[PDB]
RNA sequence: AAGGUAAGUAU
RNA sequence: AGCUUUGCGCAGUGGCAGUAUCGUAGCCAAUGAGGUCUAUCCGAGGCGCGAUUAUUGCUAAUUGAAAACUUUUCCCAAUA
């Protein structure tokens, strides 16, 4: 049901390094994690379905 | 009945525990005290006698 | 929340998890206990924890007990003043106090 | 009209709590 | 939030969604770090355990995982959605969105009703269960 | 117990009929007991000796 | 940075004191009020024709 | 038919099996397996499992 | 723990005490055999509680299962079944409106039990199959 | 909807307020040979209709203390001439003072008026029995047994009734037209159905118990659906039902 | 501005 | 030789109870389980966990099904 150790910790990582209000020293914003390519995602429409996958197809190296 | 409750009346000195809940009036707390019915029966006895 | 997340975070990158990972979770039951052991109002020692780590579970213990009354307290005297409040929050008030 | 329960503070003052009673 | 098992990749949620057959995929779609997905998750521990025969919950980070923004409006700061045999379930919760849960509950036991109802609804074939408790109100008094 | 409902589950011996006394004669054989209800009680009445016939039976083979 | 490797094995498993009564009870059977609570509440409202000569204000087919 | 016959067959080996005596003694059922060839351990079985199989080896033997 | 304490303590000074009473074990090896066992025992009922694995709600329930009727489920239906008097107190006439019977209650309301329009010229009698005891555990206790 | 008695389907509320019913509220009609014809209920040229108010339905408690005073003198006389003339108050003779005194004229007529009389320190007890049972009496300082009904609702929903335009008023508010009943004469509601009443014992879970709790209010909307669901009072669009 | 989307198969 | 006592199986008849029966390669227990009466006295199983429709089987209805639905390229709009 619950996360093995290893993705526990990583979660716990993973949130210390946004919420620098409780940890680090710096204190940025509640999401900020201080202190190209943009992928192509479908927006659920049958009418951009080829254009979606033939983008996501283009953008193999 | 009426036996055993001048049984405990005279004999009983220990009784189980009695459970507790509050009653919340939003402005303050009123203790709710929930007995065994068997003491139960000899108390409301008791206390009409 | 944010107290459980900075002790268990604490304990685990202190934790040597190369080799004990599966403690981790343990560790979160042991954060429980704890605190329901000090909301019982009933003894808590556990024979077979290190003491550095009895003594932070104690402190977030310590914590959490004082947030614990100041919202409870605070939660009453809202209700109290006639704060408009929920049925969810009313029953754990009533728990707390 | 709107059925709003309205308040009697000053309505309906005219009359006594013993009216419309038996 | 950190105890429940994590999705990284739109992959992985579209096989958490397809792998499961018999029991209601429960997703937040949220930020770890944000206080009403931290609400909303420790609810979902809380109650992780108990909902195992007929639900699995998952979480997934928007941010790490935007695949899912445009078609499911995850544009919320928190969100939960239910999915049963690869098929999105509606809930009539009153709030005028029935697509998904996008506030925090405090309840523990709220949730379990509503991952028991979507349950009998979705094992009954219906792509559309109402509520046990009407949500257009916060019935604050 | 267990060997009858294996014999029974694999029909080496007939299905079990119910147990019918004179007061349960109403509630096994009600629908029938009024088109014949003689038939039906020297039915049940011998299914009951049938029962004691056994009983007797073995009591004096182990006597 | 002092608990060892083998102090942090030796951390136990957290374990409930309660039992099984308590932890997985019974499904608590609901059952109606019996009849004769129905027919005391019926009891009551039937008012005798005549009192006693003692009685003062406190105390067919 | 031959189904019936194999039926019947499991049911008297089952039935025979139900009245074997099998000494209770782990060692004296160890040593019976070793006498009659069949592994001590067969997946991870336990002391009970053990006197099972020895007692259907007596029963097929 | 101190009744239980004092009960074993107790046993294992009579037995320590017959042994000495003839002058055996006169170093106290059968003394120590005895205590380290006391303390066994004592470390025993001190010891943590065991990991007990929650279960998990059961699976919401959809089908038909089949259940057995007889004498249990006839009875069962006698105690749980519409009883007459409490088929008349679950109907409320139209039109007819009634005093308030009960004054901590307004709630409460008898229905056709008691008021005409009921169609019963004679008062419903008592269901015994509905009479209310104590279990069998509490039996025990008297 | 809200003060039109349980009886008639209505909430029974009890109103400590001041509610004008609208005209247009009290207007109804029929069919009959000669075709439709409609009705009122305010012939006289007065104001919209003011529902009763509990206000001047409770007679105040220095008059009732006074009231008590005097009916309980006059029944120390007649039990005085009874005594004289061998005979017992015969519950007629005790008709002009029924519903009167602080402990009601009621109670001593009451069946159970013999074991009573050996309870004491009643309402010391019932004030605290606040610490016994989780919900608070709102009559903590009284008993219906001991002390009587203090107070009486009768003439309140009659006027409540007569407010709202009485039964053809009332009923036209209803689905009971929809039901084809000749007369409301003999008629009976059946508060909880045949088979809902049979699921309150079935181990239902607390989702599945929670849904049928709201089973009556189904029927509730049911019963007031002509005026529930109006244009008037729901102002917006319409969407017909697809049968 | 809303809290007023029946759902389900089929192309 | 009849009668008769106790324990134990095997049956037969009948009654009562379904908030309970059962399990223990888990632990503990006449070297004392467990103790509110009456304690220089009482004397037996308890505790933990697990199973369940609060013992478990069949039998027969009903429902859900199941068997099927044209399980086969539609529409708004464009031109010839």
């Amino acid at each position: 049901v619950y996360a093995p150790g290893l993705d526990i910790e990583s979660s716990l990582k993973q949130l210390a390094e946004r919420r620098t209000d409780i940890f680090g020293v710096e204190e940025t914003a509640i999401g900020k994690k201080i202190g190209p390519e943009e992928k192509v995602t479908w927006d659920g429409h049958s009418g951009s379905m080829a254009r979606t996958q033939q983008a996501a197809q283009a953008n193999i190296t | 009945a009426l036996s055993r409750i001048k049984r405990h009346l005279l004999t009983q000195r220990a009784f189980k525990e009695v459970g507790i809940e509050f009653m919340d009036l939003y402005s303050h707390l009123v203790p709710v005290y929930d007995v065994e019915p068997l003491e139960k029966i000899t108390d409301a006895y008791l206390d009409q006698y | 929340l944010e107290l459980r997340a900075a002790v268990m975070h604490d304990i685990l990158d202190m934790m040597p998890e190369g080799i004990k990972q599966n403690k981790a979770r343990t560790i979160l039951q042991h954060l429980s206990e704890a605190w329901r052991c000090w909301k019982a109002n009933i003894p808590w020692k556990v024979p077979g924890l290190p003491t550095p780590i009895e003594n932070m579970i104690l402190r977030y213990v310590k914590a959490k007990a004082d947030w614990w009354t100041n919202t409870a307290h605070y939660n009453r005297e809202r209700i109290r003043r006639g704060a408009t409040v929920d049925k969810t929050v009313c029953k754990k008030n009533l728990g707390r106090l | 009209p709107t059925g709003e329960v309205l308040s009697l503070v000053g309505k309906l003052e005219g009359t006594r709590m013993g009216d419309k009673a038996q | 939030s950190y105890m429940l098992p994590h999705l990284h990749n739109g992959w992985q949620v579209d096989q958490a969604i397809l792998s499961e057959e018999d029991r209601v995929v429960v997703i937040r779609f949220g930020h770890d770090w944000d206080p009403t997905c931290m609400k909303m998750d420790e609810v979902l521990y809380s109650i992780a355990e108990k909902v195992k025969n007929f639900a699995v919950i998952y979480l997934v980070d928007i941010t790490e995982v935007p695949d899912f923004n445009k078609m499911y409006e995850l544009y919320d700061p928190c969100t939960v959605m239910f999915f049963f045999r690869n098929k999105h379930i509606m809930i009539d919760l009153g709030t005028g969105n029935n697509n998904k849960i996008n506030w925090a509950m405090e309840d523990k036991q709220e949730m379990v009703d509503i991952i028991e109802t979507v349950y009998r609804g979705a094992r009954k074939g219906r792509g559309l269960v109402v509520s046990p408790k009407d949500y257009s109100t916060k019935y604050r008094y | 117990q267990k060997e009858l409902q294996e014999k029974v589950r694999l029909g080496l011996m007939p299905p079990p009929e119910p147990k019918v006394r004179i007061s349960n004669l109403m509630r096994v054989l009600g629908t029938e007991a009024v088109q014949d209800p003689t038939k039906v009680e020297a039915h049940v009445r011998a299914q009951m000796a049938k029962r004691q016939k056994a009983h007797e039976e073995a009591n004096a083979a182990r006597k | 940075a002092e608990v060892t490797e083998e102090e942090w094995l030796s951390i136990p498993e957290v374990g409930d004191a309660r039992n099984k009564r308590q932890r997985n009870p019974r499904y608590e059977k609901l059952t109606p009020v019996p009849d004769s609570f129905f027919a005391k509440h019926l009891q009551t409202g039937e008012n005798h024709t005549s009192v006693d000569p003692r009685q003062t204000q406190f105390g067919r087919n | 038919s031959e189904r019936q016959a194999e039926v019947l067959a499991e049911f008297e080996r089952r039935k025979r099996a139900r009245q074997i005596n099998v000494s209770t003694d782990d060692s004296e059922v160890k040593a019976c397996l070793r006498a009659l060839g069949e592994p001590i351990t067969l997946f991870g079985e336990g002391p009970a499992e053990r006197r099972e199989r020895l007692r259907n080896i007596l029963s097929v033997v | 723990l101190r009744r239980k304490a004092a009960r074993l303590v107790a046993a294992k000074c009579t037995l320590a005490a017959r042994v000495d009473s003839f002058h055996e074990s006169t170093e106290g090896k059968v003394g120590y055999e005895l205590k380290d066992e006391i303390e066994r025992k004592f470390d025993k009922w001190q010891e943590p509680p065991p990991v007990k694995q929650v279960k998990p709600l059961p699976a919401p329930l959809d089908g038909q299962r089949k259940k057995r009727g007889g004498r249990r489920y006839r009875k069962m239906k006698e105690r749980l079944g519409l009883t007459e008097i409490r088929k008349q107190a679950n109907r409320m006439s139209f039109g007819e409106i009634e005093e308030d019977a009960y004054q901590e209650d307004l709630g409460f309301s008898l229905g056709h039990l008691g008021k005409s329009g009921s169609g019963r010229v004679r008062q419903t009698q008592v269901n015994e199959a509905t009479k209310a005891r104590i279990s069998k555990t509490l039996q025990r206790t008297l | 909807v809200f003060y039109t008695p349980k009886e008639l389907g209505g909430l029974g509320m009890l109103s400590m307020g001041h509610v004008l019913i609208p005209q247009s509220d009290l207007r109804w009609s029929k069919q009959t040979d000669v075709g439709i014809t409609h009705f009122r209920s305010g012939m006289s040229h007065e104001e919209d209709q003011l529902i009763p108010n509990l206000y001047r339905y409770i007679q105040p408690w220095e008059s009732e203390f006074i009231d008590s005073q005097r009916v309980w003198a006059e029944y120390a006389l007649k039990r005085q001439e009874a005594i004289a003339q061998n005979r017992r108050l015969t519950l007629e003779d005790l008709e002009d003072s029924w519903d009167r005194g602080i402990p009601r004229i009621n109670t001593l007529f009451q069946k159970d008026r013999h074991t009573l009389a050996y309870d004491k320190g009643w309402r010391v007890r019932t004030d605290f029995k606040q610490y016994q049972v989780l919900k608070q009496n709102p009559f903590w300082w009284t008993h219906q047994r001991h002390d009587g009904k203090l107070w009486n609702l009768n003439n309140y929903r009659t006027d409540m009734i007569q407010a709202l335009g009485g039964v053809e008023g009332i009923l036209e508010h209803t689905l009971f037209k929809g039901t084809y009943f000749p007369t409301w004469e003999g008629l009976f509601w059946e508060k909880a159905s045949g088979f809902e009443e049979s699921m309150k014992w079935k181990k239902l879970t607390n989702a599945q118990r929670s849904g049928l709790n709201q089973i009556p209010n189904r029927r509730f909307t049911l019963w007031w659906s002509p005026t529930i669901n109006r244009a008037n009072v729901y102002v917006g669009f319409q969407v017909q039902l697809d049968l």
